[PDB]
C-alpha cells in the first residue's frame, strides 16, 4: 500500500493527530502523471515475468523480532555537537556497523545532525 | 428472497451447525419447536402449519452424531430428511470417504439440495462446513464440490474449514488427507475462510479467561462469524454486503483463495466494564496477530486484500478515520500491486447474546476477512509432513486397497509444489 | 413544461435519492402521503418539474429506482417517505452485482436494462417539454457503475439532444471502500467522458471534512452527508421552479461552463453552511456567501484548485439581494486572485439569482467550478490501475464473463489523454 | 453593581477552593471541537 | 422499528410477473398507514 | 476606518492580553456578555478601531490569542470576560517549547505558523483601512519570543507598509525567570531590529517598583501589574478613539520619535497613579501630571534616563485641560533640566490632547521616550550571552535542532552594532 | 491532553507507585473503587484528571500506569488490597522468578524474557493520549530488575520512540548504609548504559530522607511508608502545573532544557522545603521567602552530599500554594547575595521559576502539616562529582580481586563489559572537573 494526501484535509490525518505516538508511515505529497496503456508486468496466477528485473530484497517483509534484534542497540538521537572527534567517530561507527537494524520495517530511523569539535 | 443453503458435512460440520442454528432461532423469534410466538427467509421457510423449518442439510456417515440432534432440544425444528446418516464411517481415510463409502450417499444429498433450491426465489449461494482432518469432512466434501459445479454452475460456493493446527492434531494420517483434498478442490471452490482449533484455544484462554475450554466454547465463536457474514441480508444497514461481494474482493487469482478470519471485540463480561469499545479500538485489534484465528503471523508476509464487516452502533467517519491509521503504520505492509486494499460494510443490528454464552453483551463489532502471503508457511510446514511419511511409503496400503490408484500421491504432491512457488512470486517486486 | 426525470442506481443512488426526495417534498409542502399542505401559492405553480399529478390531489414523483437486488429498496420503502414512490418504478433483479463491473455491464445488467428503459420511456413520454435526466450513482460498486453507465449509453443513443446530468461519488484518496475500485472507476470514467453532458464529482472525505470542521457535528451519519448532497442537488435546478431576477437553467449553466466537449467534470460547493452554536458570531450577507463558496477547503471534490486554474466558475444565488453586490464580488475575487484564473477567458464567472430562499434561511448560494486541477483524481486512479493491471491482480474475475483484454488498455489510454488535455489547457499561454 | 473595572475596585474571594478549568477545546476523530463553556473556573455557574 | 429491524418482503414475482405481492404487510415491524 | 488588529503570544501574552480587553470593554461600556450598556454616544462612535461587529447588537474583539500548549488559555477562558472572544481565534498546539527558542522558532512553531496566518489574513482583509497590528509577548520564554518573531517575520513580508508594534517584556537585571534567558533574548532582539516599526521595553521589576513604592500595594499580583501595562496600551491609542483639541495616531508618534530606522526601543510611563491615603492630600492641576510622567523612577523599563540623553519625547493627555498650560510645561522641563536633551533637535517633545478621561479620573497622562540610556539594556544581555556562549553552555539543546554556530555570531554582532549605533549620541 | 505514562519497576517502584496513586485519588475526587462521588453537574464537570486517569464510558477512571516486577509477592498485595478495583488487571506485570541482585540476570537472561510483553502494554497506554508530555520511570539502582531490566527499558524506548522525553526518578545507593553487597557492580553498569539513552534523572537516597523524618517531622522510626509519602509530594509538585491552575506554567520539557547543559551531565538533585510537623507549625509563619531559603540548606537536602562542596549549575524552583509573584522575586534576589552559595561562572542567569495556585494536599493519617505554601526544587550541582568517587572506590575494591564476577560472566554476559564501563565512568569523573574550572 501507499499512503496518500487528502489535499485540503491532511491535518486531521496527520499520524500524531490520530493518537499514534511512535514512528509512522510517510505519505505521498506529490502524485506523478503518466499516459498511455500500462504494460502487464506479471503473467497469469500472479507470477512475475522472467525478464522483469526483480528486486534484490527479501519476499517476506523485514520485521526484526526480539531474539533477532541486535544486542547493544544504538540510540535513536545522536547529535554530534559538543563531542570529541574520536567519541563522535565511535558513535557513528556504532550506527554504521548495524545495517540490519536501520533497514527493517520496524527499524530505527536515527538522527545524525551536526558536526563534532575537531 | 436472498436465501442461503447451509451444508454441514462431518462431525465437525454437524456440531458447528448445532451452535449456528441455536443462534439463528434466537436472533429471530423462533422457539425450539418451530413456532414463532419477516427477515427469517434467508434461513427459514414457513409451512402452512405455522412451523418454520430451516434451509440446511446435515450429512454424516456415522449415526452417533446426528442421533443426538434427533433426541435433543431441537428435535421438532428439523425436517426428518434434512439429517442424513450412513452406517459405517470413513475412518480418517480419504479413499473410503471418496470412492467406496461416500459414493453410496452422494446421490441422496443432491436429491435434498435440489428440493431446497426449488423454494428459494433468489438464492445467493451455498455454504460448506467441514474439517480437513476427518474422513467424511475431507473425502465426501471433495465429492460434493466436484458435483456441485456441473449441476448448479456459477453459483457461489463459500466454505469454512478447520485447517490443521501447527502442533496439535487428533490423528496420525491427517497430512495425507489435508493434501489430497486441497489438490482436488482447488479448481472447484470460490473462497475458503479458515480457522484452526489451536488459535481459538489461545483466544478463549487469553481473551476470555476460560482455562480448559471445550468444543462448545469454540462452536459458539464460529457461529458469531457466520452470523456477521450474512448479517446484511437480514437486518437493515447503511452499506450492504452480499455473498457475491466476497469472492470479487479477496480472490485476486483462481489458485489463491485462502483468506483468514478475525473477530475483534471478543472479551469477557468482567472486562467490558473496564474499557470503551469504540470503532478505532476494534479496528486496530483485527490486524493484531495475537487475535488472529490461524497460528500464522501476517507481519512475516505481505497483505493482499481486506474486507471489514462492521456491525452495530457505528458511524461512517469513525470507520474512515480508523482505516487511515492502519494505512500509515509501517507494520501493516501491502503487496506491490494492491494500492486500494479495503472493502467496508456497515450494519445496524448489534450482536445477539446467547444464554449460557461466554462473550459479553457488546454494542459494536468487526469481522475481518484478510488475504495474506503469510499463509505460505502453513502449506510449507504441511508439505514437510506429507513428504516425511511418504518418502518411505507409510500408511499407503490403507489408501490403495479401496478404489484408489497409487499415482494420486505423486500428482497431488507435484501440484501443491507449484502452489508454494505460486505464493512466492506474487509478492515479488518489479 | 420543463420536467426533469430522476434515475437512481445502486445502493448509493437509492439512499441519496430517498434523502433528495425528502428535501424536495419539504420544499414544496408535500406531506409523507402525497397531499399538498403548503403555505404560499408559489409552492404549487411549477410543481410539475418533479411531481406527476394523480387523481385526488396526490403528487407522485418522476423517479425511477434501479437495483440488482431488492435488499436496499426494502430499506427505502421502510423509511419515512417510502410511501410516496410509485410501486412500479422499482426495478430489481434476483442476484447481486458483487462489486463486479463486468457483471454490472454485460452479464446481469443486460437482462434488466430493457425493463428500466421501458419505465423511463414511459415517464419521458408524459412530459410536455422534457429537459433531461439526472443520474445519481457510485463509481465503486457493480450496480451503480456498470449498469448505470449501460443506462447512460442507452439513454443517450435514443434521446440525444436532451440534458444528461450525473452526480457521481468518485473514489476517495485515503480509504477505499472496495479493493477493486480503480478498475470500476477507470472503466466508468471512460464511459462518462463520452456520454455525459455534465458530471459533478463528490468525495466522502470532503463530505466528512465539511461535516466536522464547518457544521461541527460530533457524530455525522450518511443521513447527513446525503443531506449535503441533496441540498446542493436542488440548488442547481431552482430557476426552473421559482421566479427570479436572473434565471438560469441547466442548459444555460452547461453553455456558460464547458468550453471544450471532453471537459465536463465539476467541483461543487454550498455557501451558507454554518455551525451549531456559532450562529451568533457570523453575519449572513453576500460577501459572507462569496468567501465561503470560493474557500478551497469547501469543495466537495478533494482536489485543490490552487494547483490549477479555474477554467470557468458558476454561482447560483437564492434570496432577495442586490445586483451591485453580487456582480461586485464576482468581479472582485477575480481581480484579487489572478494566478488561479486562466487569461484566454477574460471573465470566468456566471451568476444567476433566484428569489425564494430555502425554508429556514434568508440567503443561499451554490458554486460549480470547472478547473484544470481535477486531473489529480484521474492521475491517482491511473497510477493505482496500472499498479494492479500490470500484474493481473484481480483480473480473472473480470475476464471470466467475456471481457476483452484490450478494454483496460483503451480505457487507460483514453483517461491518460484526457489528463494530457487538461494539462495542455493549464499550460496554454 | 456600579463600580468601574479600575485596578483597586476588584475584590478577591478568599473562600474559593476549586480552580479546575472546564475543557471547552477538545479533539474528536482528528477534528478540533469547540464546546461553549457552561461552567467557569472551579465550577462557578457562568 | 427502534429495537427490531426486520425487513418484510414487499416486492416479488407471482404467476411469472412483477407484482407488489404483499398489499397487507408491516413496515419494519410496525404498520404502515393502511391499518 | 483606522483599524488595529491585536495579537498576543504565549503565557505572558495571554495574561497581558486578557486584562487589556477588560480595560477597553469597560472604557467603552461592554458587559461580560458583550452587549453595549453605555451612558454616552462617544462610547460607540469610534468603537470599530478594536471591536468587530457581531450579530444582534454585540461586539467582539480582534484578538488572536496564540499559544503552543492550551493550558494557559483555559484559565483565560474561565475568567469574568471569557465569553467575549470568538472561539475560532484561539490558536494552540499539543506540546510546548520548554523555554527553548529553536523549538519555538524552527521546529514546533513552524508547524503552527500557517494556521495563525489564516486567522490574521481573515481579519486584516476584513478592515476598511487597516492601520496596523500589535503584539504582546515576552522575550524570556519559548513561544512568546520563539514563534512570536516568526509571526512578525512572516507578516512583514505580506503587509510591508502598515504598522507593527510590539509591547515586549525584555528580561530582568536582578532575577531571571529562566536560566536560558540570554540565548533567547539575544536571538530575538536581533530579529526585532529589522522587523518592527516600534517596540516598547518592559521589565518586571520596574512594575514591582511602582506597586510597592508608589501605588502602595502590600500584595501586588500580576493582575495589578498587567493592569499597568494595559493602562498604557490605551494611552498610545486614545486619540484614535476619542476626540481631541490636538490629535495623534500611532503613525504620528512613530514619525516624531525615530530619527534613524534602527532606533525604535522606547520606555513607557503613566502619570496620575497615587498611593492609598494620599489621594485626599493631592493637588489636582496640570503640572502635577508633568511631574509623574517625567519622574525618573516610574518608567516601566528599569533603565534610568539619568545615564542617557532623550532623543525624542512623547506625551498624551486625557481630559479637558488648557492648551496654554500643556505647552507651558514642555517649555519648563526642557529649559530647567537641559543636560538630558540632545542638541541637534531643538524641540524634542511631541504633545497631544485627548478629551475623554478614564472613568473616575479628572485627568490623566501618558509618556514615551527614546533614549541612549536604553542601550544599557542591550549591553547587559550581551555579556550574559557571551559569558554563557564561550564555554558552549546550553547549546546542544539549540544546535540539536539543526542550528548553525555562526548564526549565534551575527545575533551577537548585530546587537553589538546597535549598542554602538545608539552610543554615538551621548 | 497533557497525559503522562507512569512506569514503575522493581519492588521499590511498586511501593512508590502505591504511595503516589493514593495521593492522586485523594487529590482529585476518586474513591478507592474508581468511581467519583456522583458528579452532580451537567455533563462532565471537571476533566482535570486526564493527565493521570483515563475514563471509560460508565464513569470509571483507570490510571495510566504500568507496575513491573519479577517477584510475584510484591504485586499480590496491590491485586488484593484496598485499591484492587482501581487498577485494570493487565497493567500489573509479574515474573515467576526474580533477578536476584544481578544486573546480568536482569539484563540478558530474565529481562529479555519479559521486555516485549511490557512494551506492548505501553503502546496501548500511549495510543490513548491526545497529547503526551513524556514518560516517568521509577526505579532503584540496587536491585536486579531495578538496574538491569530498567536500563534495557530505556534502550528499547529510544529505538521505538525516538527523542520522546523519558524522565526518571531513582534511588541512588546510600553512602554509609546499604541493603546489599553487590550494589556497586549494579550501579556502575547501569549508569554506563543509560547514559546516552536517558533525558533527565533525579536522584534521592534513603539515608537522607531518614535524616528528615526523624528530625524535621517528629516521627521516630520511619518505615518506607513515610519515605514513600514524601516522594509522592515531589512528583505531585512536578506535575501540578499540568492539572491545576497556575500563574506560571511549567511542563515536563522545561527541566531538561534548563538543568542539563552538557550531554553526559543529566543528574539533578531534589529538595522539598516545608516538611514540618503539626506541633511545630502552630509556631512558624510560612511565608514565601521563609521556605525559599530552606531548599538551599544542606540539612534539608534530600541526598547525602553537600551542595557547598560544589557549584550550582542551574536551579528549578516549584512554588505551590498561596504565594505572590513578587515575593518569589523578593527571595531569589536575596539568595544570590550570599557567598555561601556559589553559581558556576558560565551561568549568570541561574534560575527557573514556577508558581501554582492549588495548595498541597493533606492525606488522612499522614505525616506533614496542613501548610498553605510550599516549594519544590530540582538543582544540578558539581557536588555530585564526590558521589561517583565513592562508587569508583567500591567498584575497583572488589574488582581488583574479581569477587562476584562469576555471577555475571556465566549469566549470559561477557567479561570485557566490566573493564570498560568503569573506564567509561573514568571520563565522567574528569568531565565533571573541567566544568568546575573558571574561564580564565
Amino acid at each position: 500500500a501507499t499512503n496518500y494526501s487528502a489535499n485540503q484535509y491532511e491535518k486531521a490525518y496527520l499520524p500524531t493527530y490520530l493518537q499514534n505516538w511512535s514512528p509512522a508511515r510517510p505519505t505521498k505529497e506529490k502524485i506523478a502523471a503518466h499516459e498511455g496503456y500500462t504494460q502487464i508486468i506479471a503473467n497469469d496466477r500472479g507470477h512475475l515475468l522472467p525478464s522483469v528485473p526483480r528486486s534484490k530484497a527479501s519476499p517476506w517483509g523485514s520485521f526484526m523480532g526480539t531474539w533477532q534484534m541486535p544486542l547493544k542497540i544504538p540510540p535513536a538521537k545522536v547529535t554530534l555537537t559538543a563531542r570529541t572527534t574520536t567519541a563522535a567517530d565511535n558513535l557513528t561507527k556504532w550506527i554504521h556497523k548495524n545495517p540490519d537494524l536501520l533497514n527493517a520495517c520496524n527499524g530505527l530511523r536515527p538522527e545524525i545532525s551536526g558536526k563534532p569539535f575537531d | 428472497m436472498r436465501e442461503c443453503i447451509s451444508i454441514h458435512v462431518g462431525q465437525a460440520g454437524v456440531q458447528i451447525g448445532n451452535a449456528c442454528w441455536e443462534l439463528y432461532c434466537l436472533e429471530h423469534g423462533i422457539q425450539p419447536d418451530g413456532q414463532m410466538p419477516d427477515s427469517f427467509n434467508t434461513f427459514f421457510s414457513e409451512t402452512g402449519a405455522g412451523k418454520h423449518v430451516p434451509r440446511a442439510v446435515f450429512v454424516d456417515l456415522e449415526p452417533t452424531v446426528i442421533d443426538e440432534v434427533r433426541t435433543g432440544t431441537y428435535r421438532q425444528l428439523f425436517h426428518p430428511e434434512q439429517l442424513i446418516t450412513g452406517k459405517e464411517d470413513a475412518a480418517n481415510n480419504y479413499a473410503r470417504g471418496h470412492y467406496t463409502i461416500g459414493k453410496e450417499i452422494i446421490d441422496l444429498v443432491l436429491d435434498r439440495i435440489r428440493k431446497l433450491a426449488d423454494q428459494c426465489t433468489g438464492l445467493q449461494g451455498f455454504l460448506v462446513f467441514h474439517s480437513f482432518g476427518g474422513g467424511t469432512g475431507s473425502g465426501f466434501t471433495s465429492l460434493l464440490m466436484e458435483r456441485l459445479s456441473v449441476d448448479y454452475g456459477k453459483k457461489s460456493k463459500l466454505e469454512f474449514s478447520i485447517y490443521p493446527a501447527p502442533q496439535v492434531s487428533t490423528a496420525v494420517v491427517e497430512p495425507y488427507n489435508s493434501i489430497l483434498t486441497t489438490h482436488t478442490t482447488l479448481e472447484h471452490s470460490d473462497c475458503a475462510f479458515m480457522v484452526d482449533n489451536e488459535a481459538i484455544y489461545d483466544i478463549c484462554r487469553r481473551n476470555l479467561d476460560i482455562e480448559r475450554p471445550t468444543y462448545t466454547n469454540l462452536n459458539r465463536l464460529i457461529g458469531q462469524i457466520v452470523s456477521s457474514i450474512t448479517a446484511s441480508l437480514r437486518f437493515d444497514g447503511a452499506l450492504n454486503v452480499d455473498l457475491t461481494e466476497f469472492q470479487t474482493n479477496l480472490v485476486p487469482y483462481p489458485r489463491i483463495h485462502f483468506p483468514l478470519a478475525t473477530y475483534a471485540p471478543v472479551i469477557s463480561a468482567e472486562k467490558a466494564y473496564h474499557e470503551q469499545l469504540s470503532v478505532a479500538e476494534i479496528t486496530n485489534a483485527c490486524f493484531e496477530p495475537a487475535n488472529q484465528m490461524v497460528k500464522c503471523d501476517p507481519r512475516h508476509g505481505k497483505y493482499m486484500a481486506c474486507c471489514l464487516l462492521y456491525r452495530g452502533d457505528v458511524v461512517p467517519k469513525d470507520v474512515n478515520a480508523a482505516i487511515a491509521t492502519i494505512k500509515t503504520k509501517r507494520t501493516i505492509q501491502f503487496v506491490d500491486w494492491c494500492p486500494t486494499g479495503f472493502k467496508v460494510g456497515i450494519n445496524y443490528q448489534p450482536p445477539t447474546v446467547v444464554p449460557g454464552g461466554d462473550l459479553a453483551k457488546v454494542q459494536r463489532a468487526v469481522c475481518m476477512l484478510s488475504n495474506t502471503t503469510a499463509i505460505a508457511e502453513a502449506w510449507a510446514r504441511l508439505d514437510h509432513k506429507f513428504d516425511l511419511m511418504y518418502a518411505k511409503r507409510a500408511f499407503v496400503h490403507w489408501y490403495v486397497g479401496e478404489g484408489m490408484e497409487e499415482g494420486e500421491f505423486s500428482e497431488a504432491r507435484e501440484d501443491m509444489a507449484a502452489l508454494e512457488k505460486d505464493y512466492e512470486e506474487v509478492g515479488v517486486d518489479s | 413544461m420543463r420536467e426533469i426525470v430522476h434515475l437512481q442506481a445502486g445502493q448509493c443512488g437509492n439512499q441519496i435519492g430517498a434523502k433528495f426526495w425528502e428535501v424536495i417534498s419539504d420544499e414544496h409542502g408535500i406531506d409523507p402521503t402525497g397531499t399538498y399542505h403548503g403555505d404560499s401559492d408559489l409552492q404549487l405553480e411549477r410543481i410539475n418539474v418533479y411531481y406527476n399529478e394523480a387523481t385526488g390531489g396526490k403528487y407522485v414523483p418522476r423517479a425511477v429506482l434501479v437495483d440488482l437486488e431488492p435488499g436496499t429498496m426494502d430499506s427505502v420503502r421502510s423509511g419515512p417517505f417510502g410511501q410516496i414512490f410509485r410501486p412500479d418504478n422499482f426495478v430489481f433483479g434476483q442476484s447481486g452485482a458483487g462489486n463486479n463491473w463486468a457483471k454490472g455491464h454485460y452479464t446481469e445488467g443486460a437482462e434488466l436494462v430493457d425493463s428500466v428503459l421501458d419505465v423511463v420511456r414511459k415517464e419521458a413520454e408524459s412530459c410536455d417539454c422534457l429537459q433531461g435526466f439526472q443520474l445519481t450513482h457510485s463509481l465503486g460498486g457493480g450496480t451503480g457503475s456498470g449498469m448505470g453507465t449501460l443506462l447512460i449509453s442507452k439513454i443517450r443513443e435514443e434521446y440525444p439532444d436532451r440534458i444528461m446530468n450525473t452526480f457521481s461519488v468518485v473514489p476517495s484518496p485515503k480509504v477505499s471502500d472496495t479493493v477493486v475500485e480503480p478498475y470500476n472507476a477507470t472503466l466508468s470514467v471512460h464511459q462518462l467522458v463520452e456520454n455525459t453532458d455534465e458530471t459533478y464529482c463528490i468525495d466522502n472525505e470532503a463530505l466528512y471534512d465539511i461535516c466536522f470542521r464547518t457544521l461541527k457535528l460530533t457524530t455525522p451519519t450518511y443521513g447527513d452527508l446525503n443531506h449535503l448532497v441533496s441540498a446542493t442537488m436542488s440548488g442547481v435546478t431552482t430557476c426552473l421552479r421559482f421566479p427570479g431576477q436572473l434565471n438560469a437553467d441547466l442548459r444555460k449553466l452547461a453553455v456558460n461552463m464547458v468550453p471544450f466537449p471532453r471537459l465536463h467534470f465539476f467541483m461543487p460547493g454550498f455557501a451558507p453552511l454554518t455551525s451549531r452554536g456559532s450562529q451568533q458570531y457570523r453575519a449572513l450577507t453576500v460577501p459572507e456567501l462569496t468567501q465561503q463558496m470560493f474557500d478551497a477547503k469547501n469543495m466537495m471534490a478533494a482536489c485543490d484548485p490552487r494547483h490549477g486554474r479555474y477554467l470557468t466558475v458558476a454561482a447560483v444565488f437564492r434570496g432577495r439581494m442586490s445586483m451591485k453586490e453580487v456582480d461586485e464580488q464576482m468581479l472582485n475575487v477575480q481581480n484579487k486572485n489572478s494566478s488561479y484564473f486562466v487569461e484566454w477567458i477574460p471573465n470566468n464567472v456566471k451568476t444567476a439569482v433566484c428569489d425564494i430562499p430555502p425554508r429556514g434561511l434568508k440567503m443561499s448560494a451554490t458554486f460549480i467550478g470547472n478547473s484544470t486541477a481535477i486531473q489529480e483524481l484521474f492521475k491517482r486512479i491511473s497510477e493505482q490501475f496500472t499498479a494492479m493491471f500490470r500484474r493481473k491482480a484481480f483480473l480473472h474475475w473480470y475476464t471470466g464473463e467475456g471481457m476483452d483484454e484490450m478494454e483496460f488498455t483503451e480505457a487507460e489510454s483514453n483517461m491518460n489523454d484526457l489528463v494530457s488535455e487538461y494539462q495542455q489547457y493549464q499550460d496554454a499561454t | 453593581h456600579g463600580l468601574p473595572f479600575l485596578p483597586g475596585s476588584s475584590f478577591t474571594d478568599s473562600t474559593k477552593t476549586a480552580f479546575h478549568r472546564s475543557q471547552t477545546l477538545n479533539y474528536r476523530n482528528g477534528y478540533a471541537v469547540v464546546r461553549r463553556p457552561t461552567m467557569g473556573i472551579g465550577g462557578d455557574r457562568l | 422499528g427502534k429495537e427490531r429491524f426486520h425487513k418484510s418482503q414487499h416486492w416479488g414475482f407471482c404467476n411469472n410477473v412483477r407484482m407488489l405481492v404483499s398489499e397487507n404487510k408491516p413496515g419494519v415491524g410496525g404498520d404502515l398507514l393502511y391499518g
